[PDB]
RNA sequence: UAAUAGCUUCUUAGGAGAAUGACGUAGCAUGCUACGC
RNA sequence: GCGUAGCAUGCUACGUCAUUCUCCUAAGAAGCUA
């Protein structure tokens, strides 16, 4: 606003109608420099009006390419992270079994719900209450999905360790359950 | 994506569209570069352009932005305002960019195209974040150029050991060597594919090719061979870490009984454990490989990482130290694609293993506690940055002789790059000298040694030797045919064959050329077995024939001619043109 | 292509009156925005248009829920509001008729989409909505079927699930009684085309569908949001059988969704001077506002008080942080000051008291940690019944 | 961001920024500190600077609140209103604020440079906020000081092992030893960067100084140093938290046959357990540092952090606990920058073990069962405050002997520090006396013990030995030579290397001066190793020659010549310069 | 860890429109006066 | 009567600003319902 050099025109006008009113000139002058006072303050406020377009048309610019800045900072993280993701679960793939099975397969594709069922190298099994443990996974060892299975570890919904002697139908109303029992394929 | 400015590292997000690179810069430094140069391209996390229904203008200093675009006088608004005003570039963090005097060789170094020497040895002697930008421009430059290449493809099935080559016309040829691969297309029909990639080098006579196989899967024509171009990444670490010394050897633990071959080095082995990075130059067959597995049983319980740029550098330094040292705690790093005969005689790929083997391009980013490079002067800064960026180490050892032969830079073609300039170790080498240096020599004759010393040399090489007095220096014409992307001499060996019937003693030579078409036909009508000049500088030899076919500066580099006749033992017979050349040594006249 | 997805079961941390743990559908945003994207439009249209039998995004203030009984009542001949309840209605609900809404609601793509398109879109909607892998507790599960609660498509495809299950009691009654009985010769034919047209006719008859759909909007005018359903029926043709009853949704429910619907959580109501019993959990009553009767909804004062007492989180504990809290529960609980029970009309004073007891402190509070007191207060408006009584007048 | 008023805590949002601190103050408190110190800059939510166009007006006196903002006499509207006015000054809970005259001693804490004595011992007799003010204050002056101290920088390197020093011109010389740190730089170009953490002491020949690096970088000629600083963090915590008076143990649990060696200790144990904190005072090797793992012992299953404020003392702790406590589960916390060598025996770093070990400065912030302090001599209260903080246990137990060296306390130049002054822990030792004490003394002979038990303690010690007549004293003028800041004693030298080859069983005798310079001088001459006074504590000797450098308030430092004269084993030879002091020891005659 | 959709209340920012008021420039209509014809 | 000039009054256009209101969008806080 002050920078532009309307505003030093308007000041200089001003200052040139205060001398001459100080001065007692005539009313024809008085006419004159008040006429071009008024031209003068016209163009100081013109161009001061859009002054107030500009810097706030600069502010959505700012907040707009702040914002798209932003953004895609944040889409290489999630894509970066996104495929760490997918090679750290790919790692874990069992590649022997899994070739197996999807060999046999006649078109090359198989149902997901067997590829854990005939893949997983781990076995977690919840269990609610002693009679389900009794009946479903006795011993330290056992079968299931046509596959034996042999116990490793046993925990309660604490994440505490317990030892498989522990299971028993008297000492079944202290031990937290459900029972989470961890197993490896044989 | 907001970045920092190449000679000012102010935050921005501002990219000359213009550069081949679209480097960082800031408002300030953005608006010096496009005022000063004809680069009037300029990319925000938008392009500047006229954002008009139908309208092209990409100048920036003509461009106004109206409502939430961009656009030129003839489409602005009533609204103002110019982008480029201000001494400034409109943008992100408008008032943190500072301004730096360091466009002026910024200019250059974007504008310039890389065919004059003056652009390689200013493009070293600038900043570290310009250094960094200007070797990936060079880079990027240098594969662009190889984008314009000779493509080819096998003629039909002639042999197994052996193809022959089709190449289109109108196109230029590359080198054939094992730093030059091709990649064979598969686009028969039917889904252009890879299957394996071969290596070329010139046949028997007219067309051939005996070539080097990757892939057993044989192709027909319905491929055919490309020279492998490939994109460029960006680089932040700087081409050599400070030189901060040590007092007493941090990290290293030295060893017991370490040997009795080499306890002369072992002020310098601790030495080498003394600098955060150490220099080490030693002339053509002074044992600084074996320097290397010296500082390494040195310090035994200290994972090393040795790193060289090509694949024959690395796999002499994996042998002589399967030669020496424990050949269990070993890692040979290989890259995944496998593009050479690689080397497979230690527990292969081991990333997390003691003592580990990579070369520059498929090192993975780890860390260890010392690092050596070796052949710094084929190295280049990108190789520089590349390992100092991937490889952190308590400790580097950058071993290599500038006095040895440069990278290719095939781009280079006006102007000679003296040594001094071939990269920052280079330079660095080049002033203040190596940190180490060992002048002894065992192989070359009296007169020859001498001489060779008198040279480059500052007069510090002697033979613990009496000269076999079978080496000679001959002015042979043997006019030149050169009908190959390579000069050829042919009646240069009809004249040696006059000779070799006089001189039983070197029958079974090794054929050396400074030029491999030579090299190639040498092989053919006799059977001398053959080593191109590159593929010596690592091997010591007493019998060898050396043959110079033009007269120029490639065929006067005292560089090239010192490491052809110090390969030779006690007998070396040399076509050789140039009397300059004739009264530096001395020989036996015939 | 089709995009099998995993959708997360979110525990639900809200006020309730039954212990029973309520859980939420959370359905992966790759799901979520092709739904969006396929289904916006009619979704829109539904929610922006007045005067239907689903009645979604028609506000209850300013007279709205007056004008959507009136609508109800679309000049049925003998009226009866009955109202029926869904027992396990996200979780028994049959696949077919969750397909059924699907392609409801997918009927309006006749030429944005061609047929594989279409089929596609089906796919994709049931493989990631129907019968999906579901995580529960870090644990992929398969869900054997029934809506999922989280889909973009979960309160309308219920709402025409809700509009089946209705026409399908009607098309029963009306099919299930003798024949002989009915006096009235058009529903005699009516019943006899009806018949007709399901077992003997293989394409649509667009004339019955027409003249069944004219029938059940004459006897069976109905509103519907998405489980919640008020129904107007003419009691002469229930009691001779001739439009779904009680009885007939709750042998519908039987063999469609394989539930028992006990009649105590139905209510029927014989006079309309009352309103409908309960909808959308809000008692209706008749009021004298200005010069004429409107029907004003209102909840049950121990949700509001509950909702008073009890928060989610600690910090609306402090309750100053928070009058606009209170202002929406009062605003909320305006309608009780009508009721001729007092005790329900004193919730009401007791939220205007309360906010001005806040006000009050909040301004003691504020002239403690400074020495000015706040220049524009418009409060004082808070504590006055007039600002709630515009909010259940027609005007705006 | 409110806050309470130190010395009435009451709320307030006011803050003194002429306070190095920033305390937070109340409207009535804030107004007494104001009007009657030099501190006139108040710090509220907003500042309280006249925000005219252009003017600076601070002093709060001089201001009025007007419109919105605060101004000056010549910049406020014509609505205005003092803002320090009717015995108070504007701010947030105006008229819930109150005060008393106590203010005067937080005027002399707030106004005070700490270099007087006063100024300590007000400070830690004052309320216990203030007490917590005071400290923080005196650290933030310490912290201060720092930026004035002078820049050292490398002449050149004659002998790796010890460097070539070079002070700023114009500036002070700090004095060289271990509680002084460097860090360096490069400023060159070319990496103002650090260079590694340092430290100095004197060399005996000429200008030299044998020096030590946390890192291993040498210095080029560039390079230089300058004293590390850290910034400080405002503490919260008491110096020592209420003490409450149990019935029975509860939370800890006795052993089973604890051992023969800690049997007398039991009931000591049991008054630790009983006392919610506990304090130990007693002669230095007396079982002080034993009786910690003594109870540790005692109560197994409890989790035990131990703790120190210097890394020598934790040291010998850490070796005394492998020698008794199990290896297994003990531990070590070291700061990342790890500036001295510590002890690398056990799990390093492990904070979640039963048994921790570590320096105040680097605590983490974790619970405990118990937290046993030792040496409370050398902490002071902003330490205290520190440990309070990070570490929560259920009982504290503090060791260590007043009469012991004091915390360093540079600025402190002017008067003497009581023990009973050294912090809140010792007060409490001296003021009520400690919860228990032991004494009884097992290493010196019998005759220099008993001397002991009358220079600083009562006829307290008995030992077991019998004097060797090998404690001598010695009588000589020992003229001055105030050479390195500290004084040197030359023929008191003399006097020592004429009689050491008169004495052939001294020829090992470890020398010991409280000045450093006289120290290190002695080292070409006479050869026996050379050990300072303040790092002599904690070490013992076969054999030592003492000598008291000048008569002056340092050499004369009755616990300094204690803990001298305590180092020696078997007999010891001393130089005595003072005739009081030579004379209330009763030594050999010479 | 915290779903889809709808309705409503409140606060802040921006744009547009409208109404009223004020000031300035310009254009046009009328009235009075000074000079020339 | 005509032309130029000046002053007064009135209407229209444009520009600047003050207040009030309506809506359109965006952001945030909160409640209710399914
Ligand atoms: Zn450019
Ligand atoms: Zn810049
Ligand atoms: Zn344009
Ligand atoms: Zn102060
Ligand atoms: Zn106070
Ligand atoms: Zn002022």
């Amino acid at each position: 606003f002050s920078s532009l050099p309307s505003y030093a025109a308007f000041a200089t006008a001003q200052e040139a109608y205060e001398q001459a009113v100080a001065n007692g000139d005539s009313e024809v002058v008085l006419k004159k420099l008040k006429k071009s006072l008024n031209v003068a303050k016209s163009e100081f406020d013109r161009d001061a009006a859009m002054q107030r377009k500009l810097e706030k048309m600069a502010d959505q610019a700012m907040t707009q390419m702040y914002k798209q800045a932003r953004s895609e900072d944040k889409r290489a993280k999630v894509t970066s992270a996104m495929q760490t993701m997918l090679f750290t679960m790919l790692r874990k793939l069992d590649n022997d079994a899994l070739n197996n099975i999807i060999n046999n397969a006649r078109d090359g594709c198989v149902p997901l719900n067997i590829i854990p069922l005939t893949t997983a190298a781990k076995l977690m099994v919840v269990i609610p209450d002693y009679n389900t443990y009794k009946n479903t996974c006795d011993g330290t060892t056992f079968t299931y999905a046509s596959a034996l299975w042999e116990i490793q570890q046993v925990v309660d919904a604490d994440s505490k360790i317990v030892q498989l002697s522990e299971i028993s139908m008297d000492n079944s109303p202290n031990l937290a359950w459900p029972l989470i029992v961890t197993a490896l394929r044989a | 994506a907001v970045g920092a400015c190449v000679l000012c590292n102010s935050q921005t997000s501002l990219r000359c569209g213009a550069c081949i690179r679209r480097p960082f810069l800031c408002c300030k430094c953005c608006y010096d570069h496009v005022i000063s140069t004809s680069h009037k391209l300029v990319l925000s996390v938008n392009p500047y352009v006229c954002n008009a229904p139908g309208c092209d203008v990409t100048d920036v200093t003509q461009l106004y932005l109206g409502g939430m675009s961009y656009y030129c006088k003839s489409h602005k608004p009533p609204i103002s305002f110019p982008l480029c005003a201000n001494g400034q570039v409109f943008g992100l963090y408008k008032n943190t960019c500072v301004g730096s005097d360091n466009v002026t060789d910024f200019n250059a170094i974007a504008t310039c195209d890389w065919t004059n020497a003056g652009d390689y040895i200013l493009a070293n002697t600038c900043t570290e974040r310009l250094k960094l930008f200007a070797a990936e421009t060079l880079k990027a430059t240098e594969e662009t150029f190889k984008l314009s290449y000779g493509i080819a493809t096998v003629r039909e099935v002639l042999s197994d050991r052996e193809l022959h080559l089709s190449w289109e016309v109108g196109k230029p040829r590359p080198p054939l060597n094992r730093n030059y691969v091709f990649t064979g297309y598969r686009v028969t029909k039917n889904s252009k594919v890879q299957i394996g990639e071969y290596t070329f080098e010139k046949g028997d006579y007219g067309d051939a090719v005996v070539y080097r196989g990757t892939t057993t899967y044989k192709l027909n024509v319905g491929d055919y061979f490309v020279l492998t171009s490939h994109t460029v990444m960006p680089l932040s670490a700087p081409t050599l870490v400070p030189q901060e010394h040590y007092v007493r050897i941090t990290g290293l633990y030295p060893t017991l009984n370490i040997s009795d071959e080499f306890s002369s080095n072992v002020a310098n082995y601790q030495k080498v454990g003394m600098q955060k990075y150490s220099t080490l130059q030693g002339p053509p067959g002074t044992g600084k490989s074996h320097f290397a597995i010296g500082l390494a049983l040195y310090y035994p319980s200290a994972r090393i990482v040795y790193t060289a740029c090509s694949h024959a550098a690395v796999d002499a330094l994996c042998e002589k130290a399967l030669k020496y040292l424990p050949i269990d705690k070993c890692s040979r790093i290989i890259p995944a694609r496998a593009r050479v005969e690689c080397f497979d005689k230690f527990k292969v790929n081991s990333t997390l293993e003691q003592y580990v083997f990579c070369t520059v391009n498929a090192l993975p980013e780890t860390t260890a506690d010392i690092v050596v490079f070796d052949e710094i002067s084929m190295a280049t800064n990108y190789d520089l940055s590349v390992v100092n960026a991937r490889l952190r180490a308590k400790h580097y050892v950058y071993i290599g002789d500038p006095a040895q032969l440069p990278a290719p830079r095939t781009l280079l073609t006006k102007g000679t790059l003296e040594p001094e300039y071939f990269n920052s170790v280079c330079r660095l080498m080049k002033t203040i000298g190596p940190d180490m240096f060992l002048g002894t020599c065992r192989r070359c004759p009296a007169e020859i040694v001498d001489t060779v010393s008198a040279l480059v040399y500052d007069n510090k090489l002697k033979a613990h030797k009496d000269k076999s007095a079978q080496c000679f220096k001959m002015f042979y014409k043997g006019v030149i045919t050169h009908d190959v992307s390579s000069a050829i001499n042919r009646p240069q060996i009809g004249v040696v064959r006059e000779f070799l019937t006089r001189n039983p003693a070197w029958r079974k030579a090794v054929f050396i050329s400074p030029y491999n078409s030579q090299n190639a036909v040498a092989s053919k009508i006799l059977g001398l077995p053959t080593q191109t000049v590159d593929s010596s500088q690592g091997s010591e030899y007493d019998y060898v024939i050396f043959t110079q076919t033009t007269e120029t500066a490639h065929s006067c580099n005292v560089n090239r001619f010192n490491v052809a006749i110090t390969r030779a033992k006690v007998g070396i017979l040399c076509i050789m043109s140039d009397r300059d050349l004739y009264d530096k040594l001395q020989f036996t006249s015939l | 292509n089709v995009i099998p997805t995993i959708t997360q079961m979110n525990l639900k941390y809200a006020i309730s009156a039954k212990n029973r743990a309520r859980t939420v559908a959370g359905v992966s945003i790759c799901s979520t925005m092709t739904n969006r994207q396929f289904h916006q439009k009619l979704l829109k249209s539904i929610a922006a248009t007045r005067g239907a039998t689903v009645v979604i995004g028609t506000s209850k203030f300013y007279g709205g829920w007056h004008n959507m009984l009136k609508t109800v009542y679309s000049d049925v001949e003998n009226p009866h509001l009955m109202g029926w309840d869904y027992p396990k209605c996200d979780r028994a609900m049959p696949n077919m008729l969750r397909i059924m809404a699907s392609l409801v609601l997918a009927r309006k793509h006749t030429t944005c989409c061609s047929l594989s398109h279409r089929f596609y879109r089906l796919a994709n909607e049931c493989a990631q909505v129907l019968s999906e892998m579901v995580m529960c507790g870090g644990s992929l599960y398969v869900k054997p079927g029934g809506t999922s609660s989280g889909d973009a498509t979960t309160a309308y495809a219920n709402s025409v699930f809700n509009i089946c299950q209705a026409v399908t009691a009607n098309v029963n009654a009306l099919l299930s009684t003798d024949g002989n009985k009915i006096a009235d010769k058009y529903v005699r034919n009516l019943q006899h085309r009806l018949y007709e047209c399901l077992y003997r006719n293989r394409d649509v008859d667009t004339d019955f569908v027409n003249e069944f759909y004219a029938y059940l909007r004459k006897h069976f005018s109905m509103m519907i949001l998405s489980d919640d359903a008020v129904v107007c029926f003419n009691s002469t043709y229930a009691s001779q059988g001739l439009v779904a009853s009680i009885k007939n949704f709750k042998s519908v429910l039987y063999y469609q969704n394989n539930v028992f619907m006990s009649e105590a959580k139905c209510w029927t109501e014989t006079d309309l001077t009352k309103g409908p019993h309960e909808f959308c959990s809000q008692h209706t009553m008749l009021v004298k506002q200005g010069d004429d009767y409107v029907y004003l909804p209102y909840p049950d004062p121990s949700r509001i008080l509950g909702a008073g007492c009890f928060v989610d989180d600690i910090v609306k504990t402090d309750g100053t942080l928070m009058i606009e809290r209170f202002v929406s529960l009062a605003i909320d609980a305006y309608p009780l000051t009508k009721h001729p029970n007092q005790e329900y009309a004193d919730v009401f004073h007791l939220y205007l008291q309360y906010i001005r007891k806040l006000h009050d402190e909040l301004t003691g509070h504020m002239l403690d940690m400074y020495s000015v007191m706040l220049t524009n207060d418009n409060t004082s408006r808070y504590w006055e019944p007039e600002f709630y009584e515009a909010m259940y007048t027609p005007h705006t």
